[PDB]
């Protein structure tokens, strides 16, 4: 009996300089994909563009 | 930068392959510790007695050996639908 | 006179082609900076919001 979940670091940890989790960024995030390392590098490239 | 294809891609295509009608015997528990094939043989009274599994060494097959390098082209000289950015 | 509505919208002037946003539909949607893997073409759109 049991449910397996995510956690998020966010829903840990709120230290305030070290992990953002406004709940602006929260939702944000709800919005995103499923991302891969290699993801997050192109968006990174892409804003760097 | 490749687990992601081969944990949200490859690992599918484990799943299906794992029902294929062909593939008909248990491999693995994901047991290193305990597991071991289950042995049949086809055996008579009459004398006959073939092993379903036997280990008669490296054979013109060409699958008796194992080259484990092979990681090594998949960890860096392999590239893969999900990286990169897309690909259908 | 005579206007139909009036809309609160973000400021095209300021959010400009050049930052490579783009307000026509209502919303700010930057292409190919995140983007879903493993979707079929024109998956992608949403995540342009």
């Amino acid at each position: 009996r049991y449910h397996e979940s995510v956690l998020e670091i966010a829903d840990i940890f709120d230290q305030a300089d070290f992990i953002q989790t406004s709940d602006a960024v929260r939702q944000l995030r709800a919005l995103m994909p499923t991302l891969s390392t290699s993801q997050i590098r192109h968006a990174i490239e892409r804003i760097a563009q | 930068n490749i687990a992601v294809a081969h944990t949200d891609h490859l690992s599918v295509v484990y799943a299906t392959m794992s029902n294929f009608m062909l593939n008909f015997t248990n491999n693995f528990s994901g047991n290193h510790a305990t597991f071991k094939p289950d042995q049949y043989v086809i055996t008579s009274p009459e004398g006959s007695y073939k092993p379903i599994i036997e280990r008669q060494g490296e054979t013109v097959d060409g699958l008796t050996i194992i080259d484990t390098s092979i990681v090594w082209p998949i960890l860096c000289q392999c590239t893969y639908p999900l990286v990169r950015i897309m690909e259908e | 006179y005579g206007a139909a509505v009036v809309n609160i919208d973000l400021n095209r002037d300021f959010f400009d082609t050049a930052t490579g946003i783009d307000l026509t539909k209502g919303i700010p949607l930057v292409q190919d900076l995140l983007v879903p893997i493993g979707v079929t073409a024109g998956a992608e759109q949403s995540a342009e919001y």
